């Protein structure tokens, strides 16, 4: 059976670099050859208890392209439960009788693990519990970087934007110190910084990094440039405007970009790249999204079947 | 004899004395780990004088036999305790609190958004030494926080 | 062709024992066999004018398990029918024109049955009309008294919580009083009875029924405890908290209970069962609500198919 | 200085003994009352073998003397507890609880609307009618419940 | 000084017989004789955390025919005091500085109590505190019935509608019973019934009740009818509906009360009493809402005056 | 006529040490002597376009103390004026013609300062615009100060909080910075922090001031403590809880300060400061909001009185 065959895949921290290497490797078969009847007769609930189009439109694609039925809600727009005072744990030992896998997203950190603890042996998928995990992010990340780049060690991946925030960019980084001789460059207002407790670990397995003020002193070096965006409610109008706002990027700026220097951006981009980036070669930002349907129909794959004929 | 001492010590027969409980913890240890839920004869003197280091508090709880994991839980709050069984009048082994792997129960996510507080889940933190303090991450929110950021709340 | 053969499931009133006995019997088969394909190329709707999650994930992965498609929506979120001022004449006399059953919940009672008026020959299923019925959760709690106890008659059935306003204890009472010999205990506050219209039927059939104020002095007689939530809105603040909310089990409660006693509740359970029965072999909460995907689609079975082969 | 041992452990000089306190009401007593919050020597005995309850809870704070009231806010609890006032070795004083007037600070308003739960105020409770059983009425909402129900929570 | 000068009007309770008597007679004479600039100069609080248009502006009418300056807030879904971190206690802790008395109404019970330990010197009147308490309703009703029967005491008051949740019947019980020998008929749909504290007080004071199910039972005894509104949150449709053939007033119903028989109700009135009850001699209601302009001008000037030679 | 008669107060900024100095010296006169018929026959009109409920009412209780008239709104979701087609500068043209003064708050910066290029001669008063200014308060920051400290200049003031962000903590800074050798002490999370301007000022003038992280660190040489309130929007709750065994003020923190330190907060505090330093006598926040009142009155009466012989 394999590694993943029923496990909860909840935090990025828990996935091994053999895990990694498993479900990206499926994603690429699966890109490869289609296999549209795999989970046949499999029913998934799509609970999204706080909203994210996005994340859910792609999470039920890709059940779908794998022959799975989808039942689930969508709230922040008071689709009645919470009522009462229906505990979370309530809920899920309800749901969990009746589906094979739960996919969800929840406001408050620790949500899907403590799914797991009422689920019995039906998989819990995180698609986003607060400001703590978003594995699937990370993995369709991943995937388009070893895609794009052949590799996943001996990268340069630039980190710009809010870094203090930003759930994905945190992520990442922990994957891809799982890996081998990647340096990291932040590039972040200083309001925004990369926390310590990144930083410390990344010190603390001998993985280089390092802070610059402009794109413009490591665009030369660099492999994947990883944008993030700011929201303007994490600083203020003034300071937002101020020349703290220059974290944008422009076709110019590419000027001298590797030819295999890749833009990758989780999405809302709304100014920080500008539309003419998109005509480039580099800009991968949609297809990363696209990217996001192997990356996920690879989980529910490798969860839900013990064995797999790839 | 006196040196006053003791008073004619409350010597049990079979039990666990947790002695050195330095001052005011002797009582959060009690109502944090339940020790008065049982029916066998307790005997607790608080604000001991420890001459010879200050101040203490000790529990005597008979016929209970607290240990392994039990006493190492106790590390966070008396690090300077020294648990003793007693198999038939006198010490039959004498335990000190190490940091134990993990915290369960005892202890709040300082994080208000953790899911830990709405729910029916008992809290668990992973115990790390810093050396310089204790970090603690919650299970569940994953977020890391000093040992006296949570041991306040 | 079988009797509930493209009928409108909308009262318990309507079915008989032999109606209520069918159902049970093809929800053990489905339980046992299933028959994922039994609706293929069916469409159903799903229609919930009120929200309601539970009911709604079940009746539509009830409907994704015997291979059906569902359309529909949630409302309350103000999903645009109504507008203009579309009655609900209109509404079923277009989406009959499509679907092949319409599921249904509305806020005013009686709507299910003139949905019936309007349908042609498309099967109405009720999945609540106000105060009035419920015949879904009705025919789930009666499996799990019939899977659990082994019978349906000379049961000694307890009911308590909130039995003036409780919908889903009116009509259980309705049906086990098609049977034989069971035994009623009502344990209820004062303000929240079981209504005299329940009670007269029951004296007319000669079933024996009584009121108690302590489950402790019926606990050893019981087969099936059947507790319900009161809401608070229903009493004052002060009223809900004074001595009247004593209707909460706790597991020392069980002490004496029969060794074949069961707990079930409709759910959301708010406080009225503590955390701590969970435990015990009599919680059947969660387990009752697993079965009514097997009740559900014995239904959508035995009402889109002429003959069943079982 | 006088002869311990503990199935009736002895002698403080000067201070409260509260003896007979029904059984698992002492630590209660000891939380609600914050009887531990003051720094000199308390010595507890907690299921004890002895006077017709068969087991029993003591307390014993040395050179500290609640009264009156005090005494008082122990009669929903210990009703039947005794109050030791002891000078040089030597019971000067015998008191036992009564129901007061006011239970200020312990309990805590069943009323969920009541607007005691979220503000700087401590709970207040008017007490009437004796051991036929109890009714307590809030300062602030005024309703009136059953002591058991306060007391349950 | 006067009994009430610089007292809290917090709870019908806390005032004796005499002091009812004090406020009675002082209103009387503002109604006959008024003062226009007796609080001139001085700045009151209309804090009505709850909104209530009828009796907000009775109050700061009652303010202004006093002479006095008005400043406060009313929040339904708005205006920031208490938010939920800023405490009631800070509130009051704050405007205590700013003013020279506070009429409040607020949705928890006892918050004009709580009110009173922070307001230092400043008086709280309250004008309504969840399900506890409203003084100034009594003390405008009790006037009515003393202005139109000619006393307080011997009087056959039957009491009719919600009796157990309206909290003007409670209060007005509570009041009556301070004078002597009066008679109170209790007519209310058993759901709905006197609580049994109201009914245990009145015994140990030697008070006569009875209590009927129909007006008409009582119409020719009976000296004040006050009706209170029947309310439909917490009543089934159904059973609101079904109670008896109905206890509302109609003028029919009237052919029967004495000469000086009046109708009060605290208002809104939507369909317990009907319009031509309104155009009978004994419709009084309308008349009450008036004085109670006096009643709370009474209350004000005792308050804030120390002597009033009037 | 006075300095400051038929002025716009609209920034701290445009008021000299001077004039800070008269309005201070009018408020105790005003605060010893009251002249309530003063504004007899103004009209002010308080437009709160942003709710406040203690700044409007510690304004119209000023207005009225003074015998002034009002007219005025506030707005949280409701009541038309801008609306949005509507401007600011029409609402104030056509204001303008109907009062004598226009006190305003509003939430986008400068919209006081657009205002007085549409009022005539009508002055206005800003209350509150956006993030950038609020002069009444620090004027009644600064008469408490000198009221508790008998001097406005050779203080050594502490401030504490959201340095980065309290927009009465950058006015206060400005405002005593015109007063002589005042050190300051600014305790703020390095995320934060007081802004480089109110720094670079500082050092301009020669003025003292250092950065220290603790409140302890300072309790000793303290004159006035300015606690903020800690914005919790613009933090995550990690952080905001991890802030060092924090920056919160308990009385035992104030065992070391002086006999004449006092603590004062803008208010609302939820939990910087706790309920057990509101009885020490240090606690100076609610005597602080009463001086509210007389630093309004004051403003008021020199911008609409030529002269005052008070
Ligand atoms: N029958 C006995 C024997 C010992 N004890 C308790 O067990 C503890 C063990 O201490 P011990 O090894 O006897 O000598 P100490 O020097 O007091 O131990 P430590 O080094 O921890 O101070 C003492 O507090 C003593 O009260 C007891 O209650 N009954
Ligand atoms: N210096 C002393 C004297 C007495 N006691 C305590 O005082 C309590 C009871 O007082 P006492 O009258 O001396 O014994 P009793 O006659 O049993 O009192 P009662 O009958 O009221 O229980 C006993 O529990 C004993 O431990 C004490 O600890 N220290
Ligand atoms: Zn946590
Ligand atoms: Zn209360």
């Amino acid at each position: 059976a394999n590694p993943l065959y029923q496990k909860h895949i909840i935090s990025i921290n828990d996935l091994s670099r053999d895990d990694l290497n498993l479900v990206l490797a499926t994603a690429a078969k699966l890109k490869a050859n289609p296999q549209p009847e795999l989970l046949k007769h499999k029913v998934i609930a799509s609970c999204f208890f706080e909203a994210s189009t996005r994340t859910r439109l792609s999470f039920e694609t890709s059940m779908h392209r794998l022959g799975a039925s989808v039942v689930g809600f969508s709230d922040s727009a008071n689709t009645s439960l919470g009522k009462k005072g229906e505990t979370l744990a309530d809920t899920i030992s309800v749901i969990s009788t009746y589906v094979d896998a739960i996919v969800m997203r929840h406001p408050q950190e620790g949500a899907a693990r403590l799914a797991t603890e009422f689920s019995g042996n039906v998989p819990v998928l995180n698609a986003g519990d607060g400001s703590n995990q978003h594995p699937t992010q990370t993995l369709l990340d991943l995937f388009t970087i070893q895609e794009t780049q052949g590799r996943l060690d001996n990268l340069h991946v630039a980190m710009v934007g809010d870094l203090k925030y930003g759930r994905t960019v945190h992520s990442l980084t922990q994957a891809l110190a799982k890996f081998d001789g990647n340096r990291f460059y932040f590039i972040a207002p200083d309001a925004l910084a990369m926390p310590q407790y990144i930083l410390d670990m990344l010190d603390e397995k001998g993985i280089a990094w390092s802070l610059h003020s402009s794109i413009e002193e490591v665009m030369a070096e660099v492999d994947i440039l990883y944008m993030t965006r700011v929201q303007k409610e994490r600083l203020d109008p003034s300071e937002y405007a101020n020349v703290k706002a220059q974290f944008v990027l422009r076709a110019s700026d590419l000027h001298n970009a590797k030819a295999n220097m890749k833009v990758l951006h989780p999405l809302p981009r709304v100014d920080e790249i500008a539309t003419d980036v998109d005509k480039t070669p580099h800009a991968w930002y949609f297809q990363q999204a696209g990217n996001g349907i192997f990356a996920r129909q690879a989980l529910l794959a490798l969860v839900l079947n013990r064995d797999l004929v790839l | 004899m006196t040196h006053d001492n003791k008073l004619q010590v409350e010597a049990i027969k079979r039990g666990t004395v947790i002695d050195h409980i330095p001052a005011q913890i002797g009582f959060k240890l009690l109502s944090l780990f339940k020790l008065t839920e049982t029916d066998q004869r307790i005997t607790i003197g608080l604000n001991l004088p420890s001459g010879e280091m200050g101040r203490k508090d000790l529990i005597k709880i008979e016929n209970t036999f607290l240990s392994e994991d039990q006493v190492d839980q106790l590390a966070l709050y008396a690090p300077q305790a020294t648990v003793n069984r007693i198999d038939n009048y006198e010490v039959v082994g004498k335990s000190r609190p190490s940091l134990p792997e993990r915290i369960d129960n005892v202890l709040v996510c300082p994080n208000s958004n953790c899911i830990s507080h709405a729910e029916p889940v008992s809290s668990s933190f992973a115990v790390r030494k810093r050396a310089n303090d204790i970090a603690l991450k919650c299970k569940y929110c994953e977020k890391e926080f000093s040992h006296n950021v949570v041991l306040a709340n």
